[PDB]
RNA sequence: CUGUUGCUUAUAGACGAUGGCAUCAGAAAUCGGUGUUGUAAGCCUCUCGGGUAUUGAAUG
RNA sequence: AGGAUUGAAAGGGAAUAAGAUUAAUAGUUCUUAAUCAAGAGAAAUGGUAACAUAUCAUGAACUUUAAAAUGGAGUGUGAAAAUCUACGGAAGAGUUCUCUUUUCUUCUUAACAAAAGUAAAUUCCACUGAAAUGAAUCAAUCAGAGAAGUGGAAUUUAUUGGCUUUGUAAGAAAUUCAAUGAAUUGUGGUAUUUUUGCAGUCUUCAUAAAAAUUAAAGGGAAUCUUUUGCUCGUACUAAUAACCGCAACAGGUCUCCAAGAAGCAAAAUCUUUAGUUAAAUAGAAUAACGCAGGUAAGGGAAGUCGGCAACAUAGCUCUGUAAGUUAGCAAGAAAGAGUAGCUCUGGUGAUCGAAUCAGAACUUUAAAGGUUAGGGG
């Protein structure tokens, strides 16, 4: 597992076709966008709800998205 | 031991297979004298020496 | 305290059977397997440990980057800077001495 | 600090007064059971709270003296003090 | 008549034996006498207190 | 091109972890997340320097170097874990007519990677040139073939880069509550032990493996995605019942992990987690003679081949300690005094804390002695 640091690199990950799945985990303070790629699982810790919504919109519609909360699937 | 050669394990399995008694149907054959297998052994009674 | 067991079937505390007991989830402790401590590179002349090269197992040098297993200098990774500096002065001063002593003195 | 005791199903067993006093002459504000001038117990109708600010007290402190009650009045076998996970305690059978 | 059995029986005893009683029998606590230790627990004083006491001790 | 085979389930060695799961297997299954190997899709910069740059930035024959790969003792010290403890609590449990803001339990997190913040030790580099000699360590040791100072580079510290922190990752797990759903999961310590490194010191008429295999150098010849990963072992005991002694034999048989009290101590003794209450049958009675463990008036080796056996001395502190001697010892010689409980005071540090030492009142059954623990000449 690797972590992307700022908002720019994460977008290029969803823009690229290498993506396989996306899981969004909402915590009591932040929300993590975990992009399941071929080799690694990249994650972005978004602490701003406004920028979280922007990242949710940028997800391609043909990919599976899992929304996680206090209860795991 | 846990660690053993492949052919040694198969000889251990054969000794397990041969440690069995005469089946019931065999004992009902006419003119039958084989009721108990005398080549039988147990781990705590006779060591098979291999 | 929590007592542990070996995971592999090596029952003796040899050099390759080093372990570390670390804490895991729920309070139980698991057994790791720790690497052996390795030496570094030495200068071929003075036998001093070379700088800029990590002390890892021989097969792990292949995994490193190209620049991480040498020094960007002549005889880098086999001779110290003091080892090299004397090689340069030996080469130039002996040849210069031969030029004047012999070779049309 | 404001912790309450919920007695919505044991008012017949415990009348809220006594309990309103119990605390008053029993918190050891500085080792003295009774000198709770800074503790605001009041009545709070069905519930009983302490809403104390000046004095030092804790939730486990409150559960301790609550258990002193049901043992003192021999009814600890019937009830059992459980925290409501909301800085308060409620009694269960 | 004697033996068994009961009193987890004693003046007896390895087991037998021996001795005693067997319904006015026996057993039991309790109380009193008699001893040992040393002054209980709650609040120097309560306090010569408290505790034990046949188990092979003596009354009722 | 240089010498063939075999020889280690404790030597060398490419690469996997956490949680869950089974009546029984699990670094092997399942979930999630990784790693390794073998495949497929006229040749760069920076820094004075030590040296540094998500592959970068070519590098053949040949040669060289390094690694794999090297005793032991003792001292100091970095980090982790366990134990103990300070602050702040959340949840549950125990005691409670006598008190106890109380006692106890949980408050966790892997492989592999990241790089907010920040260490200890060592070795090098640049400036300058030290005598009125300085620098420093528990000890040492070091310096014009260049100290100290200032500023830098590198490496080691149980994976990346040692520690906190981060991704994995809370969605797991732990502890609770309700009838699957909800709650929590701070911060510290100039304390002890174990483990793991490090640094110098000492010691040898002892100097304490090799190869597979890997990297670098000198030389200058030539011009991200994806696939596969074969064979065999893997159950169980490992011993007061699974092994060797004819046996469920008080004998023998190599290792790993390791809590509290008390103490110098991994001693004896008691307890926690775990295991067990069965381990060649018992009941009544309470003779002799036994086996094991004790005690004893007065005397004190008179017993006996012989102090055999038993008794006796015993920890710590202070005072003191002879002849002899290979001058090192004898020596814990011998001999003497002290030691408890409670209430205080003082000494030993850092910018709150350590158990240790000394002294003073008062009280008592006058104190190492429960266990452990030299008899001496």
């Amino acid at each position: 597992p690797k972590q992307v640091q700022e908002f720019k690199q994460i977008l290029k990950l969803l823009k690229s076709g290498s993506i396989r799945a996306v899981r969004v985990k909402t915590n009591g303070e932040n929300t993590k966008f975990k992009v399941r790629c071929a080799k690694y699982l990249y994650t972005y810790i978004c602490a701003d709800k406004a920028k979280a919504e922007e990242l949710k919109k940028a997800i391609p519609k043909d990919i599976h998205v899992v929304e996680i909360a206090k209860k795991a699937p | 031991t846990g660690h053993k050669g492949f052919s040694y394990k198969l000889k251990l399995g054969k000794k397990i297979h041969q440690n069995r008694g005469v089946p019931q149907w065999f004992r009902m054959k006419t003119g039958n004298t084989i009721n108990y297998n005398f080549k039988r052994r147990h781990w705590n009674r006779r060591k098979m020496g291999m | 305290a929590v007592r542990v067991t070996y995971v592999r079937k090596h029952s003796y505390n040899t050099k390759s059977n080093g372990i570390r007991i670390v804490k895991t989830a729920g309070g139980n402790m698991t057994v790791q397997h720790r690497q052996k401590i390795s030496n570094g590179v030495r200068c071929g002349d003075c036998g001093c440990v070379l700088a800029g090269i990590r002390h890892i197992r021989p097969h792990q040098y292949g995994w490193l980057g190209k620049s991480k297993r040498t020094v960007t200098r002549a005889y880098g990774g086999v001779k110290c800077h003091k080892c090299v500096q004397k090689k340069i002065l030996r080469a130039f001063l002996i040849n210069e001495h031969n030029l004047i002593k012999l070779a049309a003195a | 600090f404001s912790c309450t005791i919920d007695l919505t199903n044991c008012t017949d067993f415990i009348e809220p007064k006594k309990l309103v006093t119990f605390f008053r002459q029993t918190i050891k504000v500085q080792g003295r059971a009774g000198n709770t001038k800074g503790i605001e117990v009041k009545v709070a109708d069905k519930k009983v709270t302490i809403t104390t600010s000046s004095a030092k007290l804790c939730k486990r402190y409150m559960k301790y003296l609550m258990k002193k009650y049901l043992k003192k009045n021999n009814l600890r076998e019937w009830l059992r003090v459980i925290s409501d996970k909301k800085d308060g305690f409620e009694l269960k059978f």
